DNA sequence: CACGTGCTAGCACGTG
DNA sequence: TGCGAAATTCCATGACA
DNA sequence: ATTGTCATGGAATTTCGCA
DNA sequence: CACGTGCTAGCACGTG
DNA sequence: TGCGAAATTCCATGACA
DNA sequence: ATTGTCATGGAATTTCGCA
């Protein structure tokens, strides 16, 4: 009883007048369309709101309605939202209802051998005691190399990539932060050959999209070929590699082989259209195709997405959350906005993290 | 007839024996007939056996219309002729003791033959490990007759390791 | 050489005239804008198409373009699609590009105790040697009961449901074809009490949506409550059960308790709005709420969906497909269309199956 | 004052001992004060201990404003009074030897007391298993004074098992 | 004992 | 009436599987 | 022989206190 | 040895 | 020209994770 | 310090053979 001048009939900002505010039992009541409710002082509200919310750690509306049952005051929701911003457990467990910003469609690498994309497929069914495949996809062309390994180790990634780099050396190699790739040994091997290692954000395999999406064609064709047969794939990687490199992307009109060489080699259904040009008149035409290749632009934003601004409160999807454990880390802050879709955060540990917005939800309230 | 192109002809040959680097006593030399590109495959002997192992790795990337070689045992075997036909690779044969090539291939097989041997005394009996660097140099070597590298004629762009 | 009258200059239906059809090497050729292509007889086409497709079991376009390299004939695609309809491996591995029809929103059960929805949550973290929860959700109200079990057995489902049915008996009980529910023992227990067992389609948990979506609120609140604490949940099922039954659905304006009783019991923030009516004037009002409760209608169809007609060729998502094994069964036929979204098929074994269209793709071609 | 409603008052009492059916020698009787609804909980003794076990199962469904009982040991304990306060359940007590109720509750506690005993000789020393059926009958029994069942007054609709 | 159906584990690698 | 602020409703986005 | 669901919180929108 | 990151196993139950 | 049939392009829907 | 991708097959649409 401090803003109680309403009992004498005095006006207090935010309190309507066309009602009558009496007293009963020792409590300031108010007659309402809803019924008759109890107005507590400012001092007693924050506590009541909490009591109510705490019953099932309910959201804005569900929390208000429980209080509606007994109380009215000016802009109760204002007090309730204040509380949901403070409740630690709700903030770290409730999922989000805001979708990521629309995806970026990175420019295709300019030249063959600009960027290399890598990932490991497996474990697979043991064929000749091999268990994994190292897939190496060239950015620009989409030419793909397939190396059977006994494990996804630096040890064996190096082995393969040597046999590979005999043909050429790439400027950039991009991979998921897979164990074998983020080793120091690999950093060495790459430093030595003078190649820049570029790394995907964690738990975000669209980043390695080019490989993953080639993986698909690799698993798919392997399967079609191993139907009715027991799965011995080792002896098929050769057959798959060639076939895939030599299959047309409809929206490009070109095989990765073509985008890498300008003429087919001696493979079935060999295109001879550039037969009569000199190699020089032909290699020129290629420079042309490579420049005007179809390229997609970002799709429109979702009606209810969000994009990250500096110093905004933001939380990170828990790596591998335990059973019955919250799916979000303690809230954090945006430091650098590398693009509309990648952000560096003051991590919860409290490092620097470069994370995809996908593994982020904007903190509510 | 119609202009020369890559994958039209691969010229192959063995080189050895050499000083035992991890058991590899020979080297298979494949050179593209038009771009003069070079692939090198360390083998333990000049047998069809290891000629196949190696040309498989290669023919998984790209496939020649024609392979041309000396009448070396490995090349003239049935095994190899069967392996060839299977893939629609035509076999051509340099008539004995009088070797055959275009200008380009003759010199490249030479470049290698000597470039191999220099980094055989200069960096001694551990050569195996260096074949990749050799191969890169070889394919990034500049051409007089056509003022372009193998790596240029083959891929149509500049190497990311010029020489 | 049978439709070769084109060499003399005769016309054959479907072959254009403004070109010139010569002979070279012993093959009928044609001069084209594309280049110069080879026309083979009818007898030689089907084989060529196959050769081409077989290279990477390519789709329509990717298969044509490989043939484009060497050949032209009238409506080549017509021949190519014919072949993709016959290739077994492509039909059983290629995914689909047609989405399911839009979902149905089943009428809410009319009265409390019309329909019961059940499922088992777990395994969980061992609390007092209990590992699972049997969740029982009432259709109409959404009142929910929570039974801790040591395993998801009939043995123990029966145990719980007895304690439950002491309050009332349900007309219908709906569950996923979970082991313990599709036992004969359970059929018995249910036959005895005279309750009809209604079963969800396999591998389609939206069917048990009402439970699953309550599961969510159950796991969510459990977590919020077990933050910082080690996960001992046994002693919390009581607390959760009450709290959840007594939390407002915003779009309904009512707690499941209210929809089941018409007044709150003695729980925090007790609504007293129907205080002054007789129990009779009150129980009547309830009959009213129950009738006019918000209900959603099916969302619009996707631009590129499909719906099942009788006798259509259709294939079934493989239960648990092995590694490198195709994700679809041999194609089959629609017998009965139970609704726009459930279908009975001549199974591949070759039984009757009642499957959701979600686990179905229309056979292509 | 204002009209009667459910959950306003639960009337509780023990019944026993009875013939040992799987160790359960007693039965806890809870009756809603207004609808005359009945819950039955088989216990091994009339202790606070098992009175709590059982009223927990019940108060997880719904919670009375008031519990009313005889001054039986279990009901008058501190343990129970603490358990009560914790939940905001008011305790009321029938003054010794002169039992208290409304019309309705007196007769229902009777119905049970006798209905229990009939299916105690008619179906003998295995009664435990049958309490659920008893409870259903009890709650589906027709009322003279209000022409509606407990199951009707409580849920506001017809039972799916009428009696 | 393998098979159908409804759930979460598990193992890999390189580094600290 | 009509205008600004409050309050209630709208809804798409996720997690249950 | 069967079928998705609903808490949630910014945003959109309809109701309210006062002239 | 436990921790971070990129992969598939695995176990349950009731029935045949 | 302009009209029917063919042929090529459009694209959303899934699987790679 | 970094970013999704592309085979696929009905459907939509633009090009073609012939007047
Ligand atoms: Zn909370
Ligand atoms: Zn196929």
């Amino acid at each position: 009883a401090e803003l109680d001048q309403l009992l004498q009939g005095h006006y207090i900002k935010g309190y309507p007048k066309q009602y009558t505010y009496f007293l009963e039992d020792g409590k300031v009541k108010v007659s309402r369309p809803e019924g008759v409710k109890i107005i507590p002082p400012q001092s007693d509200r924050q506590k009541i709101v909490l009591q109510a919310h705490n019953l099932a750690h309910t959201g804005r509306e569900a929390t208000l309605l429980k209080i509606a049952n007994l109380y009215w005051w000016p802009n109760m929701r204002k007090d309730v939202v204040k509380q949901l911003g403070r409740c630690q457990q709700c903030l770290i467990t409730n999922a989000s209802n805001k979708a990521s910003g629309p995806i970026l469609r990175p420019d295709r690498p300019q030249k063959p051998f600009d960027k290399f994309f890598i990932d490991y497929i497996g474990p697979l069914p043991p064929s000749q005691g091999y268990l994994y495949v190292l897939v190496v996809v060239d950015g620009m062309t989409g030419f793909t190399w397939l190396y059977p390994t006994k494990a996804p180790s630096t040890s064996a990634t190096v082995k393969s990539l040597n046999v590979l780099t005999s043909i050429a050396i790439p400027k950039v190699i991009h991979s998921d932060q897979g164990a074998a790739f983020t080793s120091s040994t690999f950093a060495e091997w790459a430093k030595e050959r003078g190649i820049h290692l570029e790394f995907s954000t964690p738990y975000h395999p669209q980043s390695s999209g080019k490989v993953e999406r080639k993986n698909s064609d690799i698993k798919r064709l392997l399967t079609k070929l191993l139907v009715g047969r027991p799965t011995k794939w080792y002896d098929l990687l050769p057959v798959v590699q060639l076939a895939l490199n030599n299959t047309y992307s409809p929206v490009l009109k070109y095989t990765p082989h073509q985008l890498l060489f300008g003429i087919d080699s001696n493979t079935p259904f060999a295109n001879q259209d550039t037969l009569d040009l000199t190699r020089e008149e032909e290699l020129s035409l290629l420079q042309e195709i490579r420049t005007s290749l179809y390229h997609p632009s970002t799709p429109p934003a979702s009606s209810r997405s969000w994009s990250p601004v500096v110093g905004q409160l933001v939380q990170e999807r828990v790596a591998r959350p335990a059973s019955l454990r919250p799916r979000w880390h303690k809230p954090s802050t945006v430091l650098k906005v590398l693009n509309p879709r990648t952000v560096v955060i003051l991590d919860h540990l409290g490092n620097n993290r470069t994370v995809s917005i996908d593994n982020l939800k904007p903190t509510s309230h | 007839d119609r202009p020369q192109k890559p994958f039209d002809k691969f010229f192959i040959d063995y080189i050895g024996p050499l000083p035992p680097s991890q058991g590899y006593l020979y080297v298979l030399v494949v050179v593209d007939g038009m771009t003069g590109f070079t692939w090198l495959y360390p083998t333990k002997a000049p047998s069809t056996s290891a000629t196949v192992k190696s040309l498989n790795v290669l023919t998984s990337i790209a496939i020649p219309k024609v392979i041309h070689s000396d009448q070396g045992a490995a090349f003239t075997s049935s095994t190899f002729a069967e392996w060839a036909k299977e893939r629609g690779i035509h076999l051509e044969f340099s008539t004995p003791y009088h070797p055959q090539s275009s200008g380009k291939v003759e010199r490249k097989n030479s470049d290698i033959k000597r470039l191999l041997t220099k980094l055989l005394v200069g960096r001694p009996t551990k050569w195996y490990d260096l074949l990749p660097v050799v191969q890169l140099a070889l394919n990034n070597t500049y051409s007089p007759v056509l003022k372009y590298t193998p790596h240029q004629l083959l891929f149509g762009i500049d190497s990311n390791t010029p020489f």
